[PDB]
């Protein structure tokens, strides 16, 4: 669980459930339910908190790896409806972690402000003398296949 | 688009027939429903060269 | 006699006790050519574009 | 180990002429010499190099003679003249590696741990190669590859301190330098970096020729940086680039308008004046 | 002196509410920001036209959808703010030009 | 007109003989129906037209400039219709563009009767014919200029067509013409108009600039080249 | 396969050749990332992936001859436009 919630991909609740529930909600035999996740009002009060941190992990991991997600698509990928994980990423956006602007037909997750001419041109140059690696990949081309080209 | 029934109502050719052939004297076709850029950066290339022409040179 | 002797050396001694000998530079094309590698930049910076942001601020100051 | 190799020049004009008192009668095409220099672990700078007696022979490429403490002898005199630099490398003409060269390499490697081969290329001086530096590394060759040694390329530059560049600016002082950037001399810088750009072309096409017909083996990390570049090429379509546009007419507001017309109106001034001028001068003589 | 006082609060804080939340989204419906904000629609579509008139918010109002649009103006337009009072500059030095012709 | 097109007027010519050959070839296509360069031509003219004098050259030419735009559907600015060497001069002429800018046929019909001794005195009674028979174009213009989209039924209770068919070949007639730009939907009936795209980003602000840096750096090189300096 | 000619991949085309669901697409595409072989990113709303990888593979002599072909064509691209800047600034370059 520690793996789903700390390396990449997405966090499904559904199946987050199905292998691990019966050890968070539940007592385990080799080790007793958690006082954090039981039947409590606390644990439930964590159990709805952690279905809105599978919603905050997925905004981050997406936030580095994806561009856009749409609304109903992302709140079943989050198993939510529609508003309340509006709200959840609301949170998460105001207090400056992540970027975010929503739309009622798009939801776009990024901030991909969008690359101004400057700063997308900025990163073609770059590209380019990135491509500048051309003469790295020529003069090795030349060096380690000159050490061949004395042994033909 | 325009529709094959409004096309021949208004193209003043009173036989249909007539509507076809003047259809087909013509490249502007029936339709299925019988309902009828880039940086050149040559020549802008060009221009800036002639501008940096213009500049050297000498008068 | 084309170049002409300075003060400091005329009131140390030049022309009572020794003599300035012209000196001429025995410069040849191949070396004047290995020489001009000193400041030639690449076949890259002529390709290399002027950061835009850069620019902006440059063509507006 | 180093991230650049800096060649002062003077190193330059040094192996010049040890190559030209060599070829005097020194037909070997090649000539080794010992190069010294400030030494960091960080990018390195030659300051200072001498020519030891290097014999080679071409029968097998084995058999070469390097007087090892003729070199000890020029360090101890150049220690004396100047204690602060400590064998850094070598070089040799011949832009075409031999088969001593690594032989060479593990030779010196005594003297100075961190050694690096200096190449310096004479003749061919058209475009971009002023000198090559390399540096033998330990590994047989690869992942799973046999034993080699394979020098590796460092970036080199040419770089000089203060009281030896201005010895080169009064050797040069010929129609050339202009260090001012005109527009005529950025153009053809440009049209120079084109060049430049498919020489290296060819030079590419040419090694994957030697390779596609079998003549030369396939290199993986190679292949694999072709692979890469021709990966990392842009796209000009996908039309949020093209809209470069915008940039593109917002130096055309500073370009065409603001400098031109300002440009046209002062030459305006200057001739109306001398239309007055010479009106003045006319009246002045009937 | 307090209802006037009280007023001009409960608009600021109208105010503070309607930037403080809204910053999550960039296309809303007037609807939502409404039922959020407890308004009728008449209410707060007149205090968001006014909001954005006094140029307090950025945006514009679509409503012929009925939506809010949101969006940025660059501030790179000084460069074009430098240009045209540097034409009519030259216009006046070229006015004195005209001058100094009709000196010729 | 021949004459004109075989022609080629020197570039070094003086700046009052430049204005009437412009005046002149400007006249030759505005009776051979050239409108859009005949109003480029004109209005360069004015531009080189002398500021104090040649009081009849501009009377003559603002009179054809009028007949000109209101033919392609331009509205001549009311200034030039103000100062006083032309305002008394251009009064048939201005009484003739109240009457199109309102488009009432029968204060149309008294003007034409009122001043046709003005309008053919000037060899634009034919031109005023066409004048008259243009002024439909011109409603059109504005009506397509205000609206993005409208019915042809509006369009012919705006313009009073009697006939929505009248009004489709009239408004198909004006915009075969570079009068409007639309998109016209038979299947809905929308003028929808061409999507009025950001000038910028669009590579018209990089020709025009063109020419116009063009235009400055010829300006700079014949000053340099006019320098001019004496023997002594 | 698709020469970035067409780069926006449409999820049925990772679902029928993949022989995956378009759920998943996104989970082994964010694997891929995770792992360093492929950098690109997922719209999700238009169905599609930007792809901008930097993990190379063997290249089958025949390729060999084909990315020589494109090498050749960009090369005789380059020379043709240093001709072109060449003859219209043969004024300035001097």
């Amino acid at each position: 669980l520690l793996k789903l919630f700390t390396t990449m991909e997405l966090m499904r609740w559904s199946t987050l459930v199905e292998d691990y529930g019966m050890e968070l909600r539940k007592g385990s035999l080799e080790s007793p339910a958690t006082d954090v996740f039981g039947s409590t009002e606390e644990g439930e009060k964590r159990w709805k908190d952690l279905k809105n941190r599978v919603v905050e992990h997925n905004i981050r991991i997406m936030a580095k790896y994806y561009t856009r997600i749409t609304m109903k698509r992302m709140a079943q990928l989050l198993d939510l409806s529609v508003d309340e994980s509006e709200a959840f990423l609301s949170n998460l956006v105001v207090n400056k972690t992540i970027f975010a602007k929503v739309d009622r037909l798009a939801g776009i997750i990024n901030f991909q402000r969008p690359k101004d001419p400057n700063n997308l041109l900025n990163d073609w140059s770059q590209k380019l003398n990135s491509l500048m690696s051309l003469v790295n990949k020529t003069t090795h081309l030349i060096a380690k296949e000159e050490m061949i080209h004395n042994l033909q | 688009k325009i529709l094959f029934t409004e096309a021949t109502r208004i193209l003043f050719f009173n036989t249909p027939k007539k509507m076809t052939d003047y259809a087909k004297k013509r490249g502007w076709v029936l339709g299925p429903n019988n309902y009828y850029t880039t940086i050149p950066s040559t020549e802008l290339a060009k221009q800036v060269i002639e501008y940096a022409r213009q500049l050297e040179m000498i008068v | 006699h084309l170049n002409k002797p300075s003060i400091q050396a005329l009131i140390h001694g030049l022309n009572r006790h020794y003599y300035s000998i012209t000196i001429n530079y025995r410069k040849n094309e191949l070396e004047q050519k290995m020489l001009l590698n000193l400041h030639k930049k690449s076949w890259m910076e002529g390709l290399t574009l002027q950061d835009y942001s850069e620019h902006c601020k440059h063509n507006e100051s | 180990a180093v991230q650049k190799v800096v060649v002062h020049p003077l190193v330059l004009l040094s192996v010049v002429d040890h190559f030209n008192r060599i070829g005097k009668v020194g037909n070997q095409k090649r000539v080794v010499g010992v190069l010294l220099g400030s030494w960091q672990k960080k990018v390195l700078d030659v300051s200072n190099s001498f020519a030891v007696p290097f014999d080679e022979d071409d029968k097998d490429d084995s058999v070469w003679f390097l007087d090892h403490d003729y070199l000890e002898n020029m360090y101890g005199m150049f220690k004396k003249v100047n204690a602060r630099e400590r064998i850094v490398g070598w070089y040799h003409t011949g832009p075409k590696l031999h088969k001593n060269d690594i032989a060479i390499n593990e030779l010196m490697k005594r003297y100075c741990p961190n050694s690096v081969l200096v190449i310096i290329d004479v003749k061919p001086k058209d475009l971009g190669l002023p000198t090559e530096a390399y540096i033998s590394v330990e590994e047989v060759h690869d992942d799973g590859t046999p034993t080699s040694k394979t020098f590796e390329h460092v970036t080199s530059e040419i770089g000089a301190e203060e009281a030896e560049e201005v010895g080169v600016e009064h050797l040069l002082r010929d129609i050339k330098d202009t260090t001012v950037g005109t527009l005529s001399q950025r153009i053809t810088n440009q049209v120079h970096g084109l060049k430049g750009l498919n020489s290296k072309l060819l030079d590419i096409r040419s090694y994957l020729e030697k390779v596609a017909t079998g003549k030369l083996p396939i290199n993986h990390q190679i292949i694999y940086q072709l692979q890469d570049v021709f990966n990392l090429l842009p796209d000009v379509s996908l039309q949020e680039f093209v809209k470069a546009f915008y940039l593109k007419t917002n130096d055309q507001m500073v370009v065409v308008y603001l400098a031109s017309l300002i440009r046209s109106v002062v030459a305006l001034h200057n001739l109306i004046n001398n239309k007055i001028a010479n009106r003045d001068a006319e009246k002045k003589e009937g | 002196i307090i209802s006037t006082h009280l007023a001009k609060l409960y608009d600021n804080l109208l105010e503070q509410n309607l930037i403080r939340v809204i910053e999550p989204f960039s296309r809303v419906q007037i609807e939502h920001i409404s039922s959020l904000i407890k308004l009728s629609k008449a209410d707060v579509e007149r205090k968001l036209s006014q909001m954005i008139l006094d140029k307090k918010f950025h945006g514009i109002l679509d409503q012929g959808e009925g939506v809010l649009i949101i969006f940025d103006e660059p501030p790179v337009d000084k460069t074009y703010e430098a240009a045209l009072e540097t034409i009519q500059n030259m216009s006046k030095v070229v006015d004195s030009l005209y001058n100094k012709a009709k000196k010729l | 007109e021949k004459l004109v097109s075989k022609s080629v007027f020197p570039e070094q010519a003086n700046n009052n003989e430049w204005a009437r050959y412009l005046y002149y070839t400007g006249r030759i296509k505005a009776i051979q129906l050239e409108y859009s360069e005949a109003r480029r031509t004109m209005t360069n003219a004015l531009r080189k037209a002398p500021q104090h004098t040649a009081v009849g050259f501009k009377q003559t030419v603002h009179k054809l400039l009028i007949v000109v735009e209101l033919l392609l559907g331009e509205i001549p600015d009311r200034l030039q219709f103000r100062q006083p060497s032309l305002k008394r001069s251009l009064m048939p002429y201005f009484l003739l563009t109240q009457a199109v800018r309102t488009g009432n046929l029968a204060k149309f019909n008294q003007v034409l009767d009122q001043f046709g001794e003005k309008f053919q005195a000037d060899g634009t009674y034919t031109l005023i014919i066409r004048l008259r028979h243009n002024v439909i174009k011109t409603g059109v213009r504005m009506i397509s200029l205000s609206y993005s989209r409208i019915s042809l039924a509006d369009i012919a209770q705006k313009l009073q067509l009697d006939s929505p068919e009248d009004a489709e070949f009239i408004v198909a007639k004006a915009i075969r013409d570079g009068v409007i730009e639309a998109s016209i939907n038979h299947e809905k009936g929308y003028v929808q108009s061409k999507e009025m795209i950001d000038i910028y980003s669009t590579r018209e602000p990089q020709l025009a600039f063109h020419q116009r840096i063009s235009f400055c750096l010829d300006i700079h090189n014949m000053s340099v080249k006019a320098m001019r300096f004496p023997p002594k | 396969t698709r020469p970035a000619n067409h780069r926006q991949l449409t999820f049925e085309e990772i679902a029928k050749s993949a022989k995956i669901t378009v759920n998943e697409v996104e989970l082994l595409v964010m694997k891929a990332l995770s792992v360093g072989l492929v950098k690109g990113s997922i719209d999700e709303v238009d169905k599609r992936v930007h792809m901008t990888w930097v993990q190379p593979r063997v290249l089958d002599l025949q390729q060999i001859k084909g990315m020589k072909d494109r090498l050749e064509f960009w090369c005789t691209d380059v020379k043709s436009m240093e001709m072109l800047v060449e003859h219209q600034a043969h004024d300035i370059l001097t």
